[PDB]
C-alpha cells in the first residue's frame, strides 16, 4: 500500500470506489477498489468473497486481472490491471459517428471468449451491462464487476432471483423460472451486440412487466410451441397480449445476415436453444475478425 | 442445457486436487483428536439443517475447516471458533439467505462474541488466501445423478446420506479423494437401492472403476453398517426426514460382492 501513488478517481464501488494508481517501484499503473469493514457490522461483504474467489480462478486476456487483495482489519483493497475506459462512456464518445463493425465485430468476439472461459470454470457472471466492460487503447475489451457472479453445479439448483440488470436481463429471469443458467449471460451479450450496433439499448423497459411486453414486441410472445414450457412457469400470464414475431432485419438493420444469424440465436427464447458462448465463436460471422482498436 | 458439463468436470477434477488437504494434519495437531473434529462436524450438521441451509454448504465448510487445521495447530478451546467462522464464510459464498452474524454467535451460547467470529473470519480467509470455491462431494454426486436411468429419488438421497458421513470421520475418509467417494457413495447408493451397479456411461466420463472405487467402498460400506452404532448422530436423524425419503432407514446390504 506504501508503494502506491493514486492518480485520481475513476469510478464508484458500493462499499468504496476505483482509483487509478500507479505503483512507485514498478512504474505499473493499476485500479484500486477498496471495499469497507469495519468490524461490528457483519464482516466481509458476501459479494466481496464472491469477487474474490472466483476472479482469481479466472485468468484469461478478456476477464480484468487482480493483481492483489491487500487486506487489512480496518478496509479490503483490490489491485486490479488497468483500462482506459469503459464500453458505455465509449459507445457515447462515438455517439454521433457510429462504432465500425471491425471492432463490433472484434469486441464481440473477445468478449464471447472471456464469457466462455467463465462459463468453462462454472461462474455465472450476472451483470454484463456496458459499463461493466474495460478497453484499452489496444482493442482489448473485458469483462469487469464480479460482483454479481457466483460459482453453479453442475446440474444447476434455485439461485438468486434478484438478478441482473433490467435492460440486460433475460425472460427465463423475468418469467420466473425455478432454474437459470448460462444462458443468461448470452441473452445480456446480445442485448449488448445490438446496443452496439444501432447505439440505443434493445429493450430499455423501466419495469419488468415493461421490460417483458418490449421483449415480446420484437421476438414475439413465446408460445409452448417456440418455447415448450412457458405456459406453465411462475410468473407467466394467460392474458400476455399475443405479439407477433418482428422479421430480425428490422431489429438491427445495419446488420449483415451473418449478424444477424448470430444475434438472433443469443436472443432465443428458449434456453436450451440459445447458443453459448463456445460454439458462437465459430460462427461465420467472426471469419474475417481482427483486434482493431478503439477511437481515442 | 449440457454443453459446458465436461468442462466443468474436468475443472473441478484439476481444483479438487489442488484445494485437497493434508492427508494426516491431525496427527500434527498437538491439542485436538479426530474424535473433537468429529463432534464439530456433527453439531455444524444440525446447525444447517436448523437454519436450513444447502448440503453443499455444510460440505464447504468442513474442506475449509480441514484446510485450516492443515496449517494451523489449535487449542481445543477454539476448534468450535474455527467451525463457526468456516460455516459463516460457506454461507455468505454458497447461500442466497445467509443466516447474519448475530444468528452464528448466539448458535455457540455466546461461548464467543461477534468480536471473535468476524476476525477468525479474517483469519480464515487470509489462511485460505480467499480460494474459497472448493469442489466437493456434493458436486460430483449431482453430476454422477445425470447418469440414471432413470432418476431415482432414493438413490441420490442415500448417496447423498453416505456422502455425508464421510464429513465426519477424518479418519479415513481424509484419504480419498471427493470425486472417489462421491463414486463410492453412488454405487452402493444405487446398489442397495436398485441392486445396480457403477455405470458403465460414468467409467467414460470418470475412468474410475467398481477396481478403483473398490479400497473406499470397502471403507463407506463398513461406515454404513456401523453407522447406527457410531457417537456422533445427527447425519442419521437429518436423513430419517421425508425430505431425504426417510433413507437413513433403509437396510444396509450384507456384502458388496467384491
Ligand atoms: O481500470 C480499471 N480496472 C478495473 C478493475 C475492476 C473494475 S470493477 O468493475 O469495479 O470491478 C473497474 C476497473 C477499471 C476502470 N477503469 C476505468 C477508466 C475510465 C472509466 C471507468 C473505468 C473503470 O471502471
Amino acid at each position: 500500500m506504501e508503494n502506491f501513488q493514486k492518480v485520481e478517481k475513476i469510478g464508484e464501488g458500493t462499499y468504496g470506489v476505483v482509483y487509478k494508481a500507479r505503483n512507485k517501484l514498478t512504474g505499473e499503473v493499476v485500479a484500486l477498489k477498496k471495499i469497507r469493514l469495519d468490524t461490528e457490522t457483519e464482516g466481509v461483504p458476501s459479494t466481496a468473497i464472491r469477487e474474490i474467489s472466483l476472479l482469481k480462478e479466472l485468468n484469461h486476456p478478456n476477464i480484468v486481472k487482480l493483481l492483489d487483495v491487500i487486506h487489512t482489519e480496518n478496509k479490503l483493497y483490490l489491485v486490479f490491471e488497468f483500462l482506459h475506459q469503459d464500453l458505455k462512456k465509449f459507445m457515447d464518445a462515438s455517439a454521433l459517428t457510429g462504432i465500425p463493425l471491425p471492432l463490433i465485430k472484434s469486441y464481440l468476439f473477445q468478449l464471447l471468449q472471456g464469457l466462455a472461459f467463465c462459463h468453462s470454470h462454472r461462474v455465472l457472471h450476472r451483470d454484463l451491462k456496458p459499463q461493466n466492460l474495460l478497453i484499452n487503447t489496444e482493442g482489448a475489451i473485458k469483462l469487469a464487476d464480479f460482483g454479481l457472479a457466483r460459482a453453479f453445479g453442475v446440474p444447476v439448483r434455485t439461485y438468486t432471483h434478484e438478478v441482473v440488470t433490467l435492460w440486460y436481463r433475460a425472460p427465463e429471469i423475468l418469467l420466473g423460472c425455478k432454474y437459470y443458467s448460462t444462458a443468461v449471460d448470452i441473452w445480456s451479450l446480445g442485448c449488448i451486440f445490438a446496443e452496439m450496433v444501432t447505439r440505443r439499448a434493445l429493450f430499455p423497459g423501466d419495469s419488468e412487466i415493461d421490460q417483458l411486453f418490449r421483449i415480446f414486441r420484437t421476438l414475439g410472445t413465446p408460445d409452448e410451441v417456440v418455447w415448450p414450457g412457458v405456459t406453465s412457469m411462475p410468473d407467466y400470464k394467460p392474458s400476455f397480449p399475443k405479439w407477433a414475431r418482428q422479421d430480425f432485419s428490422k431489429v438491427v438493420p445495419p446488420l449483415d445476415e451473418d449478424g444477424r444469424s448470430l444475434l438472433s440465436q443469443m436472443l432465443h427464447y428458449d434456453p436450451n436453444k440459445r447458443i453459448s458462448a463456445k460454439a458462437a465463436l465459430a460462427h461465420p460471422f467472426f471469419q474475417d475478425v481482427t483486434k482493431p482498436v478503439p477511437h481515442l | 442445457v449440457p454443453d459446458y458439463h465436461e468442462d466443468i468436470h474436468t475443472y473441478l477434477r484439476e481444483m479438487e486436487v489442488k484445494c485437497k488437504p493434508k492427508v494426516g494434519y491431525m496427527k500434527k495437531q498437538p491439542d485436538i483428536t479426530n474424535s473433537m473434529r468429529a463432534i464439530l462436524v456433527d453439531w455444524l450438521v444440525e446447525v444447517g439443517e436448523e437454519y436450513k441451509l444447502q448440503n453443499e454448504t455444510l460440505h464447504l465448510a468442513v474442506n475449509y475447516i480441514d484446510r485450516f487445521l492443515s496449517s494451523m495447530s489449535v487449542l481445543r478451546g477454539k476448534l468450535q471458533l474455527v467451525g463457526t467462522a468456516a460455516m459463516l464464510l460457506a454461507s455468505k459464498f454458497e447461500e442466497i439467505y445467509p443466516p447474519e452474524v448475530a444468528e452464528f454467535v448466539y448458535i455457540t451460547d455466546d461461548t464467543y462474541t461477534k468480536k471473535q467470529v468476524l476476525r477468525m473470519e479474517h483469519l480464515v480467509l487470509k489462511v485460505l488466501t480467499f480460494d474459497l470455491a472448493a469442489p466437493t462431494v456434493n458436486q460430483f454426486l449431482t453430476q454422477y445423478f445425470l447418469h440414471q436411468q432413470p432418476a431415482n429419488c432414493k438413490v441420490e438421497s442415500l448417496a447423498m446420506f453416505l456422502g455425508e458421513l464421510s464429513l465426519i470421520d477424518a479418519d479415513p475418509y481424509l484419504k480419498y479423494l471427493p470425486s472417489v467417494i462421491a463414486g463410492a457413495a453412488f454405487h452402493l447408493a444405487l446398489y442397495t437401492v436398485t441392486g445396480q451397479s457403477w455405470p458403465e456411461s460414468l467409467i467414460r466420463k470418470t475412468g474410475y472403476t467398481l477396481e478403483s472405487l473398490k479400497p473406499c467402498l470397502m471403507d463407506l460400506h463398513q461406515t454404513y453398517l456401523k453407522a447406527p452404532q457410531h457417537a456422533q448422530q445427527s447425519i442419521r436423524e437429518k436423513y430419517k426426514n421425508s425430505k431425504y425419503h426417510g433413507v437413513s432407514l433403509l437396510n444396509p446390504p450384507e456384502t458388496l460382492n467384491l
